[PDB]
């Protein structure tokens, strides 16, 4: 359906903007507040925009040298030729961080290609379905903040521990994928507590 | 048996036989369940 | 008051003195000088009837209505037409400039000029001239004055710069020896929260010409004082402007895109190949006729933390290239590092005379000095692999502790090779291999420009010596550090004396009192040095007293 | 603190669990020192504020002084400090409790001692304790 | 959650593995705590929250769910003698 | 700078009283003047209230290190 297609695409873009804003990337306020009719106005979708045209490039606030692509595929299952096109465009623009949606699934050979080409080109598959909602806004998920290495070492020295002793967070879980953190990262999680007010924990990515 | 070795160790951290930290402070407050009791927060419900 | 035909105290005096009718005149004064609304006049006798003075009513409504004037100028700040805004603001300005001399109506003029980007020149001149007005005027007036008066802008930056150099000297000579904390520990954002840079950014606002005045001040200071610290502030100012996101200055300063990479590297204290390529492009983007920015870049590269970044990147590149079996001539990324560091080290030469040509490198640095570092490193690792291999017979050969002296010739002839060798010395001190350490400790005694006896390497060596805290148990090692190297420049250079003295402060308990007293008598101030070395000597005497009780 | 509790407790329920009863301790101070609320009291409000601040310093769950340690110390005693400040505001102290200065000092000392006694002792096997205390209610449960 | 006019804040489930797949580990911890609080408070009985928090943290300590049965528990990196105490002992002593 | 609490846990109280009572039962010297007592438990409690037991507690911190505490240094509650 064309109407629900534009509604889905608008919420997709909104969730993407909220995501990379949470990742510290440079996101303008208007795209964070972009509405459905505004999403129509900037561009009906089916047999009219494109998943290649909808793709966006965002800069990192901390480091303007770093940029992140968000791609969308025009095909149901992303094929190796599309991965080749995306990574070659990344090579032409000298970028390594790229996010790629999938309409309903990914070819397993493309999964192998993703994990094989990871260090030279960091790619993350992402379901359209899971991307339809910003899961971070749920009531059950507490507030997550990615820690940096100085914070990690100062915490570890403050408690005289090792990375082994901390509680873990599986890297495949959707919140880590939302933040895009890798193995070795550690996330500070602030949550409300009905016996102390606030509670801070630290989860090591694995 | 699953929760056998979980213990409040000095510096008041909840840790297991593996020495992995489970809670930085027991019950998120480092307070035993004995002395605590019911009180009311007087500033929650009243109007501005 | 009399500028607008308003009766002041002098009118009251000339109506009071030489007047045989005080009652009539005072009654007419109180009636005529009331508030011009009819409804109050019915109530003013009743207001006063209780013995309540009308004073309190006057003061309360004075505060209220003046606050409402402030609120309404704040409202018209971004209301409707700019023409209507500035017309009404200039009207109120010229009206209350009569009352700017008053202590209670001056804030009205302050707020009005705070809402004006530019003002008539006479008002600015009176604000500047009258010291009470200038001390009581907001910086919005001062930005325009400095846009037409560079002298007071220099006068304002000068004490802030004095305090900055004072804190820089204290931090470079902060007596606390530890690997964790030193002068180079603070993050760039931590160093950019200084009040000096924030005040300078407020004093510049978003005007290019004030930024150019700050630039020329920094040029004068760095050149005449021969002090790199001002250059750091320049970069900080730019990044503070980048933190403010002023496109008027971000889009005109071509070194802004350079300092993207400089910030991203100096926070890491390492130049990765990506930012190296970016810096290469920025250098290649410099066209003819606009090469002055190269001098600025060299000035921006004269920041000592950037020297630390480049030197450590060179040292770590040379450390990792041994595993890959790649010579320094076979390292284009390393060659780019050498290029950038050479362009950085000649900065004061480029400000002293407007040199916009690249400094040249040394062939023997590529082919003799850095391969001699590699020679030492890989002899050390071959010895280590032999140690990790069993079956070593009695009286094994020591690591070769002979020093090739062309290495030292390059140390004492090339400031480039000198400083990278100093950072290599600090890095091996982190590796804490005594054999190579005492191998190369000779020859560091004579070095180029006294860079081995300067603040940077001395402070870093004192910081790294905490790892060698227990290595002072050998008097041979202590004599090698003190009698060998440190005390060569202690009498003749003040900073070397201070650094050796603070080293004795930290390492007094971990040496015998005989050696401690020997180094104390060797670190007596020469009778003409600063107060710091004498205070350190007094602390040395106190610590020597305290050790006998333990 | 009121806004903070609105964030923490959107359910708008005041019943919470805390190491010490402040109302009954105020009552005990009143009856020990025979305080008559039908009289104008003598308690200085700024003394109440200063004593509350000093007691807040005295109650420590997370030891050490650094940004992380002080942040954790704030978070641990956040709710109890909010409850204490709400209960022992100078308004209600001078309006309804009417407590005396010596009685107020005794109250601060008693709250300090009882809070310090309420700390979870190290060496406690809270694991098995939680396991048994959660297994016991299972013995009496209707099967729906 | 993807359907229109469905509040994606308060919407929730009583299943646990669903929350692990879609929401995340800490959300599973909170939902587990709420479910245990509901089933304990159903009959009016009250239990101190700290015990529930301890159990929920122990179950969610690994970044993934760990059932208290032998399948979940025996995977835990404990000593083999814990596995002697649990059940299915010799099956673990052979691997030891 | 012993970072642990200055209080005596109930488990520490139990162990120190039991050990000192056994010591007194083994004809140890009594570091407090008794008052006609015969049970070692009461004598150990009297010494604990007097803060006159020569035992030193060694609390093992979870990182392998430890703190040492005199009984009189800890807060007996």
């Amino acid at each position: 359906d064309d109407e629900e297609e534009t509604y889905r695409l608008w919420k997709i873009r909104k969730t993407i903007m909220q995501l990379c804003h949470d990742r510290g990337y440079l996101v303008t306020q208007d795209e964070l507040d972009q509405t459905l009719e505004e999403f129509k106005a900037q561009f009906k979708p089916s047999e009219g925009p494109r998943r290649t045209d909808l793709t966006v490039l965002v800069a990192h606030n901390d480091d303007p040298t770093d940029q992140m692509f968000v791609f969308f595929p025009e095909e149901p299952k992303v094929g190796i030729k599309t991965i080749k096109v995306y990574c070659q465009r990344m090579q032409e623009e000298n970028i390594t961080r790229a996010l790629i949606v999938v309409q309903q699934g990914m070819t397993p050979s493309a999964k192998q290609s993703l994990v094989d080409m990871a260090p030279k080109y960091i790619l993350e598959q992402f379901l359209q379905q899971e991307l339809l909602i910003n899961i971070t806004e749920h009531e059950l998920v507490p507030e997550h903040v990615v820690m940096t290495k100085e914070e990690v070492t100062e915490l570890l020295a403050r408690y005289k521990l090792r990375e082994n002793q901390l509680p873990r967070i599986q890297a495949g879980d959707p919140v880590a994928r939302y933040f895009g953190i890798k193995r070795g990262q550690v996330v500070k999680i602030i949550r409300p507590s009905e016996t102390a007010g606030r509670y801070i924990t630290y989860r090591l990515v694995q | 048996k699953s929760m056998e070795s979980v213990m409040v160790k000095y510096d008041a951290t909840v840790r297991n036989s593996i020495n992995q930290v489970v809670q930085l402070r027991y019950g998120e407050d480092g307070l035993a369940g004995e002395s605590v009791e019911f009180q009311n927060l007087a500033t929650l419900k009243p109007s501005n | 008051l009399q500028d607008l035909g308003v009766a002041n105290g002098e009118d009251l005096k000339e109506t009071l003195t030489n007047c045989t009718e005080p009652l009539k005149a005072i009654e007419q004064f109180q009636t005529e000088n009331g508030v011009l609304l009819p409804s109050l006049q019915s109530a003013l006798p009743f207001l006063d009837l209780h013995g309540t003075p009308r004073l309190e009513f006057h003061q309360s409504v004075f505060d209220e209505l003046r606050d409402k004037l402030l609120e309404r100028v704040s409202a018209i700040a971004s209301e409707g037409k700019a023409e209507e805004r500035y017309k009404k603001l200039e009207d109120l300005l010229e009206k209350s400039f009569s009352l700017v001399k008053m202590p209670s109506l001056q804030p009205v003029v302050m707020c009005v000029m705070k809402h004006l980007p530019k003002v008539p020149e006479k008002k600015l001149k009176l604000v500047m001239a009258d010291k009470e007005l200038y001390r009581a005027c907001a910086v919005e007036v001062k930005r325009q004055i400095w846009q037409d008066n560079q002298a007071l802008f220099g006068d304002e930056v000068s004490p802030l710069l004095k305090q900055y150099i004072l804190e820089k000297e204290s931090a470079l000579f902060s007596t606390e020896l530890s690997v964790l904390h030193n002068f180079f520990s603070p993050s760039p954002k931590t160093r950019r929260q200084g009040e000096v840079v924030q005040r300078l950014t407020r004093m510049v606002g978003k005007n290019v010409k004030l930024y150019d005045m700050v630039l020329q001040f920094l040029r004068t200071l760095f050149l005449r004082t021969r002090n790199v610290h001002y250059c750091t502030l320049r970069a900080e100012l730019l990044m503070s402007l980048h933190d403010l996101d002023v496109g008027e200055i971000c889009t005109v300063d071509p070194c802004h895109k350079f300092t993207w990479c400089l910030d991203a590297c100096i926070r890491e204290r390492f130049v990765d190949s990506k930012r190296a390529r970016e810096l290469q492009g920025f250098l290649d983007g410099v066209k003819k006729g606009q090469e002055q920015v190269l001098g600025d870049l060299s000035m921006i590269l004269c920041d000592p933390f950037a020297i630390n970044t480049l030197a450590l990147s060179t040292v770590r590149h040379l450390q990792e290239l041994v595993g890959q079996e790649t010579l320094p001539r076979d390292s284009p990324d390393l060659l780019l590092l050498l290029r950038l560091l050479a362009l950085g080290q000649g900065a004061w030469d480029m400000i002293d005379s407007q040199v916009f040509k690249e400094p040249k490198m040394e062939v023997e640095l590529i082919t003799r000095f850095l391969p001699m570092l590699m020679s030492f490193l890989v002899d050390d690792y071959t010895f280590n692999v032999d140690q990790k291999l069993p079956a070593e017979e009695k009286a094994p050969v020591s690591y070769p502790n002979t020093l090739p002296e062309s290495f030292t010739k390059f140390l004492q002839e090339q400031r480039m090779a000198c400083e990278v060798g100093l950072y290599y010395v600090l890095h091996i001190t982190k590796q804490r291999n005594k054999n190579a350490l005492l191998r190369l400790l000779p020859g560091l005694v004579e070095t180029f420009g006294d860079l081995a006896f300067g603040d940077i390497f001395l402070h870093l060596l004192t910081g790294n010596l905490a790892l060698l805290a227990d290595e002072f148990a050998l008097e041979d090692f202590c004599s090698s550090l003190f009698d060998g190297f440190f005390l060569t420049a202690s009498p003749r250079k003040e900073n070397v004396h201070r650094h050796a003295l603070r080293l004795l402060i930290h390492l007094h308990p971990r040496v015998a009192p005989s050696k401690l007293e020997a180094l104390q008598k060797a670190l007596e101030p020469t009778g003409q040095s600063g107060e710091a070395v004498k205070e350190l000597y007094s602390q040395l005497g106190e610590k020597l007293e305290q050790l006998d009780h333990r | 603190d009121r806004e903070v509790l609105r964030v923490i407790f959107p359910t708008g329920d005041s019943k919470v669990v805390l190491p010490c009863n402040l109302l009954r301790m105020i009552w005990n101070a009143q009856k020990i020192f025979h305080i008559n609320p039908r009289l104008p009291s003598d308690l200085h409000p700024i003394k109440v504020v200063e004593g509350v601040k000093e007691l807040s310093k005295k109650l420590v769950i997370v030891n050490g002084d650094d940004p992380l340690s002080r942040q954790a110390q704030e978070n641990a005693t956040l709710l109890f400090n909010i409850h204490l400040r709400s209960t022992l505001c100078s308004r209600r102290m001078a309006e309804e409790f009417r407590l005396s200065g010596e009685a107020f000092d005794w109250l601060l000392g008693e709250i300090e001692s009882k809070f310090n006694q309420a700390i979870a002792h190290p060496g406690e096997m809270v694991g098995a304790l939680a396991a048994q205390s959660l297994g016991e209610p299972a013995t009496q449960m209707t099967l729906n | 959650l993807s359907e229109k006019d469905v509040d994606p804040v308060r919407t929730t489930s009583n299943d646990i593995v669903e929350i692990f797949t879609v929401l995340g580990i800490e959300a599973v911890r909170k939902a587990l705590e709420r479910e245990l609080y509901h089933v304990i408070s159903f009959d009016g009985s009250y239990v101190n929250y700290r015990h529930l928090a301890l159990l929920c943290d122990t179950m969610t300590c690994r970044g993934h769910l760990m059932a208290i049965t032998r399948h979940g528990v025996n995977r835990q990196d404990t000593g083999p003698l814990m596995k002697c105490s649990f059940e299915e002992t010799v099956d673990v002593l052979m691997e030891a | 700078k012993r970072i642990t609490t200055p209080y005596m846990t109930k488990y520490e109280r139990a162990r120190v009283l039991g050990t000192r009572a056994l010591q007194i039962a083994m004809c140890a010297p009594v570091m407090v003047e008794l008052e006609g007592e015969t049970d070692p438990l009461l004598i150990a409690m009297k010494e604990l209230k007097a803060r006159k037991i020569p035992i030193i507690i060694r609390r093992y911190l979870p990182d392998g290190s430890y703190e040492d505490w005199g009984v009189d240094e800890l807060i007996i509650s």
